[PDB]
């Protein structure tokens, strides 16, 4: 995976815009889908 | 535009001492002679004779910078031996060899000239 | 554009070896073989003249 | 008379065509000197060759922001002639108009 | 805490250079006295040009700087003359400069050679040292060089024209006893000419009391002093500057008290 | 005021006045010849 | 004074359209050495505009291999945009195919 | 393809693709199509033969040349798009040979590999040793570099020209130099460079010169500057004259020395001329006259080479004054070798206090070996070890790129053969002891270029100067004292310091200070 | 200043000694790449077969690529370490990059046993012709040497065509410099 | 119009007030010089001689400045101008007669720049703090800059032609400011990173690691020499 | 510098008020001449009025006798028939 | 974050205006530290 | 049929003989000829 960074993203930081070049979440689980690969 | 003349690396200006010696006070004995318009050529043998001195118990030369023209030799001698008498006993010394230097090397050129 | 009177290097005089150098290429003197022959042992000089190009002769095909 | 056209040295129509060595010499100019250049007003000028895209070719190419899916472009330029060169698109519109 | 007891022995003596061995002194005495043969042993050479008529293909000052390279024999007279500083005349004589003439126009469709021959010298003693010659300038039909230049007394510190050396071979411990340079693979350098190790051995075995001594020099003179001149007139310099710096000491030790 | 022509290296004195041009050659290149005042060149 | 305008001032195009007139094309020629003649002689520029904005030529395109030199660039704002022609590569002059 | 080659209705240029794929035939004759020579393969073997290269080898005397070859169809030309659809062979001694079968529907031959490189990337020994930016840096430095740009110089007068005394062939040569002409016209010098760390002076891309060698013309230049004005009768009675004027007849004169001028207001050649100087008089009738009179740039300091006197293409007179300055290296100049390295002369030691070999040979140059390692030009080296091997040969060394038949270990044995450490290192002694340095230092010949960045032409300086009409800012008159400006970004660097005064002094005092008188009631001044 | 005076006795220079490798080195080196050359055909041979399965979240061509550019790099690392052992202490390389003062072990790496494949845009050299690095290749070829592996050392020197592909992949690195000089200098002004 | 003369970079709005040129100012190509401490700047001597520094007579400096005035412009070091307490400004070049020229307490002599003077060191692109530092003149026989080899890093400088500007501040408040907020030895550590921002550099830290390997052992006459080379040296002699 | 020295604490923003501006002016009566020189010097009312300021630069204007760098520059005025509008 | 087995508190995303949008000004004067310090140190750099 | 040890010798004659035909600007040449 590739997540804008470095010079761009500190643009965009100091930029801020409705849409980022590389918009992302990251999700994390709390349940049983935390240690397990299926639930996941 | 700032080149200096060539022979200002060995001539002295209106008013320059060509050496002058000034006490060390960190240490007892020892002494600096700043000696201007020279360079290695002295500097190195006058330390080397100088170290040839059991009585020299520092004996060191520096150049401060290569595009002046001055030489710092510190010399630190015992209580009883003075710098400046190690220093002018040293140059005698250098004078003794260069002069047996001179006649030796004459009568090598007579002797390898003849056969 | 014309030998230069000493080498770079050491002082040697090489400017009065370009005419038997080129006198040697001409009597079939490989270039190292004329260069011992002129006497050129440090490689400082005979690089004086293995790299010398003489642009002179050239200036000198106009007229002044 | 209808005017004066500046010559490139060393071409077929400069007076330094064909000449020999000697003759350049003779005419102050360095032989080795490779002309291909224009002098004006004293100055000598070259021409940068430059670079562009051909012509009378299909080129289908396709832009990501534009509404269009495809699109084929052809500069179509007259043969040796009528220097202006006139540019047709033959563009698919996207789909993603719903 | 006295002077060594320096010992000569002079291997190869020839019009060119001189090889000698210098036994029982201080490497920094050996430094110095090379470095002097390169910076201290004063000659004369070219070191005022007057350019009347110079059509030639150099510039004028192309011509003064190849001038000044052209070593002038200078065996016995360099001890006469004076320094243009420190003689007395009005910024030139013969006591302290040397009047060379160089007048050669091309009149024939051969290319003339401008060489150092052309340089005539109102003193007879300091001459052209290759009177090949040294060629000055290549001159074609219709051109002249007319020019009329002093040479004066100087030493290689001020000038690299006014050093007499050729090449100063300096070398010392051959077999490298003192490993004052460490080779990380002995073998694969070469024996040095004065090496007395048999083929087999690359380095002598180390010596932890030896010091540098029995210096080999190979003094190549560029023709405007004799070889043996060169190492004479080293050596007398030095010892003249090492006295002129004894007699300041003593000037400035009798300030100080 | 001496111009030597370009073309066949004649000298000729011209004026402030009149055209520079070489009197027999035609040619309208001239270069001032050399002056007579004298510079010293140090042979460095 | 059209052709003489042009080659002079660089301004490829009428005097009085200078605004359209692509520039540069026209450079004084380079004498500062023999090799810097020869490059200015066999340089090659690259055009700036939609073409360019939409693929930059700032890169060494497989296809330069034996067409242009691959390591003569200039550094700054010009890398990739100018470069010189290989040493054998021919540009072709053009004939009818009548 | 078979009446192309013959030359029969077809043209060399003209080029024709099969897209096979797409069921395409598309013949291409129009110009600007870029294509380059490659010979054909026919059965996995080269059309040239011995034949064609003896008559080659004989080219003159028998009028056998490329044509011949062109029109024998043993080489033709292939254009970008024609050459999608060859499969091409480097070279036949290796990749149509007999072999492990990778291909053997060869269609094409390249004649050389290195013929895709340009002019100035052509004189880079063993380009393909290096780190490819650094051979980008030697394409730039190679049109920078000293020499001799042509060989009718003196007949021309350039507004900057820069002539090396003694240029130079490399002893480490590339062939393509001769078809470039390097050898008729080098652009540099055959310098004994040792990669050492001497004494701290060479440290940063800094480079440390033998004094001695530079008194003895290494590396030494001309500065040719020429200066054209113009007198033109344009304007009722607005007429401008050559002649050196007076200090009462004009309107207004300056304490400039006119006496270098001539009764026709031009300066003669071989006149020294420095700042401050006339070297054109001219006149400007006032609608008295005005002094319209020329100076030269205060810091350039050399001797009146040509001046000439003609009639412009508007039939104006005017003259062309080209002024010679000597250019000796000192301590700021530029020097590259061939390679990408880059720096300037932090230093110059004499014969005596550079080091020295034991046969007495002192380097030329000094560079520190720290510059080697980042960069990666092996390339630097490898031109240095073959270099020495040249010197030592008496043969001009090849260092064409993709040559098999030179290598490090072949240039070392051939080194080891002259009694060389055989990876060019030598023992060095101390120029200031004597002393053997530790460590051998790699030394050899190398071939290095003076670029025309002399610190003479940069150096400038400003302390209460001239300023313009309005801003009554400064700006640079009659010399390079225009001062240095203090952006946004030293502004901003100034204020994180928190020196307010100083910043306050170098935007307001130093710029252009003044003062006004204002109402206190109203704000407005009066 | 002190130790600048101690280093005219130690003394310092660089050369061809530096860059070279013993012999076994040069051996071990060559036997990598070659096993590396042996593991890519493999994958390629797999990928041809259809006997490569894409790993979870990638395409096939992406585990195909990876699985290639791993090998290479593993390849171009165990040379690497394999010079910078076989170095030894009086190696002015070595000196160099373990004091830190310039280099590193990955330039002396590419300097005495591999340069490394040479990437565009994070990838492999692409196929600018048709289906194609260079037309010295056949079409389809997804080998090292196709699509820009340079095998040999910048002592031993390029081959034609890495020279090239080398030259593409420091086109990109002047670019990034050109970028960054007209770029970094403005966000500072933007934030004041 | 008025608006096309505000608007623009090159207008009074951001082109005049921002930014302007500047005087008392230099520059030139910079070169190393390890000989120099790091807040020391070589000098060339025509810089030195064409830049001048403001001097208020005094009862302590009224000797000095009149042998300044009377070496005058001609010779380095000397004096340019000389300002009364009127504020006019004298021409020490055009009026050579030492009758006009005796000098009293309130005068001002514009003294040409001498060793020890402070002045503001930049290179361009000024990126941070350590990019304008105070430095001590040195005047020096050529025509470069000298930098000492540690503050290459903070400059982010090179000697492979890199051209650096001087500036000289004019008045003793800003010579103040300078020698205490922006010298080199008190921006050694940057607040940016709390780190140095200036270290030991190649030449040196490669000698320095060999130096300091085990098995580096130095004569009696090696170790003298290097201790004439410590500016901080005690004058006794360790124990071997 | 028989004023004394001030700084600058404030700066307000306002029109110019016409009959201020009148005041304010030199130039009495306004500018009505559009000729710079009558016969080749200053004249009264033109745009190169010799009160605005100084007009060569070995010269001094009469209202405050200062010299090209001593004088700031003085104002004038011109008076419209009709009012016009500000763009 | 509404969907069920999502950690509602660690669960976050790299777009500023959405951080603001959702979690507020304060959320996004963290997470627009937590991105420029990320940004900062990818490459190893160290800002205070 | 060029041999290997020969074809170094043959294929810089060819480029030789290239060079001495077309010279290095022939381009512009030919382009302002036509
Ligand atoms: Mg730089
Ligand atoms: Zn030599
Ligand atoms: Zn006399
Ligand atoms: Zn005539
Ligand atoms: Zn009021
Ligand atoms: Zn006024």
């Amino acid at each position: 995976k590739n997540v804008t960074l470095g010079v761009p993203r500190l643009k965009e930081l100091i930029n801020i815009s409705k849409k980022p070049k590389t918009p992302s979440l990251t999700v994390f689980l709390l349940g049983q889908s935390a240690r397990d690969a299926e639930r996941a | 535009m700032n080149a200096p003349p060539a022979f200002e690396s060995f001539l002295l200006f209106e008013g320059e001492k060509k050496i002058t010696i000034n006490k060390d006070t960190k240490v007892p004995n020892a002494c600096l002679f700043t000696i201007n318009k020279e360079d290695h050529t002295l500097g190195n043998i006058i330390k080397s004779q100088l170290l040839k001195d059991p009585q020299v118990l520092f004996a060191g030369y520096k150049v401060p910078h290569p595009l002046e023209h001055k030489i710092i030799i510190r010399v630190q001698t015992t209580p009883d031996y003075s710098p400046q008498e190690a220093f002018t006993n040293a140059i005698t010394d250098l004078i003794s060899e260069l002069s047996l230097l001179e006649e030796r090397f004459r009568v090598a050129i007579k002797d390898k000239q003849e056969g | 554009m014309i030998i230069p009177v000493r080498c770079f290097t050491c002082g040697k005089i090489v400017g009065n070896k370009w005419e038997a150098y080129l006198g040697l290429l001409q009597a079939e003197y490989t270039e190292g073989d004329a260069l011992d022959a002129l006497g050129l042992k440090r490689y400082c000089c005979r690089r004086m003249l293995l790299a010398h190009v003489d642009l002179i002769e050239k200036l000198l095909n106009y007229a002044p | 008379f209808i005017g004066k056209i500046p010559i490139m040295l060393r071409s077929t129509y400069c007076l330094l065509n064909g000449l020999t060595d000697r003759d350049l010499c003779e005419l102050n100019e360095c032989p080795l000197d490779p002309g291909g250049y224009f002098i004006i007003n004293g100055s000598e000028k070259v021409l940068i060759a430059q670079e562009k895209m051909a012509t009378n070719t299909v080129y289908v190419f396709a832009k990501k922001d534009s509404k269009y899916a495809y699109t084929g472009e052809c500069r179509s330029c007259l043969e040796n002639s009528s220097r202006p060169t006139s540019t047709i698109w033959v563009s698919m519109l996207a789909r993603g108009g719903q | 805490p006295y002077a060594n007891q320096p010992t000569v022995r002079i291997t190869e003596l020839t019009d060119e250079n001189v090889k000698f061995i210098i036994e029982n002194t201080d490497l920094a005495v050996a430094n110095s006295i090379r470095r002097v043969f390169i910076a201290e042993v004063p000659i004369i050479a070219i070191d005022w040009v007057q350019i009347d008529a110079n059509s030639s293909v150099l510039h004028d000052e192309f011509i003064a700087h190849r001038l000044g390279l052209i070593p002038l024999t200078s065996d016995d007279i360099v001890d006469k003359l004076q320094y243009s500083r420190d003689c007395t005349c009005e910024e030139f004589c013969p006591e302290c400069s040397v009047e060379f003439t160089l007048d050669v126009r091309c009149n024939e469709d051969q290319t003339r050679h401008v060489t150092s021959r052309d340089l005539i010298s109102n003193s007879p003693r300091v001459i052209p040292v290759t009177s090949d010659d040294i060629l000055i300038v290549k001159l074609r039909k219709g051109q002249e060089l007319r020019l009329r230049a002093y040479a004066k007394k100087g030493f290689g510190k001020e000038h690299a024209k006014w050093n007499p050396t050729a090449g100063v071979a300096f070398e010392y411990d051959p077999d490298n006893a003192l490993r004052h340079t460490v080779y990380p693979k002995p073998e694969e350098w070469p024996k040095s000419e004065y090496s007395e190790l048999d083929e087999d051995e690359s380095q002598a075995p180390y010596d932890p009391n030896g010091k540098p001594e029995r210096f080999y020099y190979n003094v190549e003179s560029c023709g405007s002093l004799r070889p043996e001149t060169i190492v004479l007139s080293a050596l007398s310099g030095l010892k003249k500057k090492l006295s002129d710096l004894q007699t300041q000491l003593s000037h400035e030790i009798q300030s100080d008290v | 005021m001496i111009y030597i022509c370009g073309e066949c290296h004649t000298e000729n004195e011209i004026k402030s006045r009149d055209p520079i041009r070489c009197r027999e050659c035609g040619y309208r290149i001239m270069y001032k010849k050399r002056t007579k005042r004298l510079v010293v060149f140090d042979a460095r | 004074d059209g052709l003489k305008y042009s080659l002079a001032t660089g301004n490829w195009g009428d005097q009085k359209k200078a605004h359209q007139a692509r520039a540069g094309v026209s450079q004084v020629l380079n004498r500062l050495t023999f090799a810097s003649t020869l490059s200015h002689l066999r340089r090659l520029n690259s055009p700036i505009g939609r073409d360019g904005k939409l693929a930059k030529p700032r890169q060494l395109h497989n296809t330069l291999w034996g067409m242009v030199c691959p390591a003569e660039t200039p550094e700054g704002h010009a890398v990739g945009l100018v470069k010189n022609l290989a040493l054998m590569a021919y540009i072709s002059v053009g004939s009818q195919p009548s | 393809r078979k009446l192309r080659r013959q030359m029969d209705i077809i043209v060399s240029e003209v080029s024709m693709i099969r897209d096979i794929r797409e069921r395409e035939i598309r013949i291409y004759t129009d110009a600007g199509r870029i294509c380059r020579p490659l010979l054909i393969v026919e059965k996995q073997k080269l059309l040239l033969k011995k034949r064609h290269i003896d008559q080659l080898k004989e080219r003159e005397y028998n009028n056998y040349s490329w044509q011949d070859l062109v029109a024998s169809g043993v080489v033709e030309y292939i254009d970008t798009l024609e050459e999608e659809t060859v499969m091409l062979a480097m070279t036949p001694d290796d990749l149509q040979e007999k072999e492990v079968a990778y291909c053997s529907t060869y269609t094409h031959c390249e004649i050389h590999p290195s013929m895709i490189l340009g002019v100035c990337a052509s004189i880079i020994p063993f380009p393909d040793h290096n780190q490819s930016p650094r051979n980008t840096y030697q394409s730039a430095m190679g049109k920078q570099a000293m020499g001799v740009y042509i060989t009718n110089f003196h007949v021309r007068m350039d507004t900057l020209a820069h002539v090396l005394y003694y240029p130079q062939k490399p002893l480490v040569t590339t062939r393509s130099m001769e078809y470039l002409r390097f050898r008729e016209l080098p652009a540099g010098i055959n310098s004994i460079v040792a990669i050492a760390s001497y004494t701290g002076y060479n440290q940063e891309d800094s480079v440390i010169m033998n004094r001695s060698a530079v008194d003895r013309g290494f590396f030494r230049s001309v500065f040719y500057r020429s200066y054209k004005e113009q007198e033109s009768k344009k304007g009722f009675d607005q007429e401008e004259v050559f002649e050196k004027p007076t200090r009462e007849t004009c309107q207004g004169m300056r304490h400039a020395i006119y006496d270098k001028l001539d009764d026709d207001g031009l300066i003669a050649p071989g006149v020294r001329v420095s700042g401050d100087d006339v070297i054109i008089g001219k006149t400007v009738t006032l609608p008295t006259k005005r002094d319209c009179s020329t100076f030269l740039r205060t810091s350039e300091t050399g001797i009146v080479d040509q001046v000439m006197v003609t009639l412009n293409q508007e039939g104006y007179k005017f003259c062309k004054i080209r002024v010679r300055s000597v250019r000796i290296p000192q301590i700021g100049d530029k020097f590259a070798s061939r390679h990408g390295q880059k720096g300037t002369c932090g230093i110059q030691y004499r014969q005596e206090d550079m080091p020295f070999t034991c046969e007495g040979i002192t380097p030329d140059i000094i560079i520190n070996p720290h510059a080697i390692p980042s960069r990666m030009t092996i390339g630097h080296l490898i031109e240095c070890l073959q270099g020495k091997v040249s010197a030592n040969k008496g043969e001009i060394g090849d260092a064409t790129p993709f040559n098999d038949a030179v290598n490090v270990q072949k240039i070392s044995n051939l080194l080891s053969d002259y009694g060389y450490h055989l990876r060019g290192n030598e023992v060095l002694y101390n120029g200031f002891t004597g002393r053997k340095i530790t460590s051998q230092i790699f030394i050899g010949p190398t071939y290095y270029q003076r670029l025309k960045h002399m610190v003479d032409d940069k150096i400038h300086s400003r302390a209460r100067g001239p300023i313009q009409i309005l801003n009554r800012q400064p700006m640079e008159g009659r010399s390079r004292d225009g001062g240095l400006r203090f952006g946004e970004m030293e502004r901003d660097c100034q204020i994180a310091h928190g020196a307010a005064q100083f910043l306050r002094e170098r935007l307001f005092e130093a710029s252009d200070p003044y003062q006004v008188h204002v109402c206190n009631l109203c704000g407005i001044m009066a | 200043t002190v130790i600048n005076n101690w280093l005219l006795i130690e003394g310092h220079t660089i050369g061809i000694g530096d860059s070279i490798a013993d012999s076994k080195t040069y051996q071990d080196i060559q036997n990598t790449i070659k096993k590396a050359k042996q593991d890519v055909i493999e994958v390629i041979e797999k990928a041809h077969n259809n006997e490569l399965e894409p790993t979870p979240g990638n395409t096939l061509r992406q585990t195909f690529e990876n699985q290639v550019n791993r090998i290479l790099n593993d390849a171009r690392d165990k040379t690497g370490s394999s010079a910078q052992k076989s170095l030894s202490e009086y190696n002015n390389f070595k000196s160099m990059v373990v004091s830190g003062a310039k280099g590193s072990k990955i330039n002396i790496s590419q300097v005495i046993a591999v340069v490394g494949q040479q990437n565009v845009e994070g990838k492999r050299i692409p196929f600018g012709f048709k289906h194609r690095t260079l037309p010295h290749f056949i079409k389809d070829d997804y080998g090292p040497e196709s699509r820009g592996f340079v095998e040999n050392s910048y002592l031993a020197g390029l081959t034609p065509t890495e020279f090239f592909f080398h030259a593409m992949g420091g086109r990109e690195g002047l670019i990034d410099t050109a970028v960054k000089t007209a770029e970094t200098g403005y966000i500072q002004r933007r934030l004041i | 119009s008025l608006k096309q003369r505000l608007k623009g970079k090159e207008g009074r709005v951001r082109g005049n007030l921002m930014g302007k040129r500047v005087d008392f100012s230099a520059r030139t190509v910079i070169t190393p010089d390890p000989n120099l401490s790091i807040d020391q700047v070589g000098v060339p001597r025509s810089i030195a001689a064409n830049m001048t520094f403001a001097e208020i007579v005094t009862p302590f400096n009224i000797d000095r400045l009149q042998e300044l005035v009377r070496r005058g412009n001609s010779q380095y070091p000397g004096a340019k101008y000389i300002i009364r307490d009127n504020g006019d400004r004298i021409d020490l070049r055009f009026h050579p007669k030492p009758s006009d020229l005796h000098l009293q307490t309130g005068y001002k002599v514009e003294r040409h720049m001498c060793d020890g003077d402070i002045v503001i060191f930049n290179r361009q692109p000024t990126l941070h703090k350590m990019s304008m530092m105070g430095h001590r003149v040195r005047i020096l026989p050529w025509s470069t800059f000298r930098l000492n080899l540690s503050v290459t890093t903070p400059y982010n400088a090179d000697f492979d032609g890199d051209e650096m500007n001087l500036h000289l501040p004019q008045s003793l408040e800003t010579r103040a400011e300078i020698q205490e907020l922006a010298m080199v030895p008190r921006m050694i550590v940057t607040p940016q990173s709390n780190r140095p921002v200036m270290g030991i550099v190649q030449d040196t830290l490669t000698a320095v690691r060999k130096f300091t390997k085990r098995d580096v052992f130095l004569e009696r006459g090696e170790v003298m020499n290097l201790l004439m080379f410590l500016s901080t040296w005690d004058g006794k002699v360790p124990q071997p | 510098s028989a004023c004394p020295l001030r700084t600058i604490k404030r700066v307000q923003f306002g029109v110019l008020s016409p009959d201020e501006l009148k005041r304010m002016s030199v130039t009495e009566g306004g500018i009505k001449y559009p000729e710079t020189t009558e016969g080749g010097r200053p004249k009264l009312g033109g745009l190169m009025d010799p009160r605005q300021g100084v007009i060569e630069r070995t010269g001094r204007c009469q209202t405050c006798a200062g010299n090209m760098t001593e004088c700031p520059g003085h104002f004038g005025h011109i008076e419209l028939a009709k009012p016009v509008f500000h763009v | 974050l509404s969907e069920k087995d999502v950690d509602p508190v660690r669960t976050t995303s790299n777009d500023i205006v959405e951080i603001f949008t959702v979690l507020g000004i304060e959320a996004v004067r963290k997470a627009l530290e937590r991105e420029l310090y990320h940004v900062i140190s990818f490459d190893g750099s160290y800002v205070n | 049929e060029i041999t290997p040890d020969l074809w170094q010798e043959a294929c810089w004659i060819v480029i030789s003989s290239y060079f001495d035909e077309k010279g290095l600007v022939r381009q512009q040449l030919d382009s302002f000829d036509e």
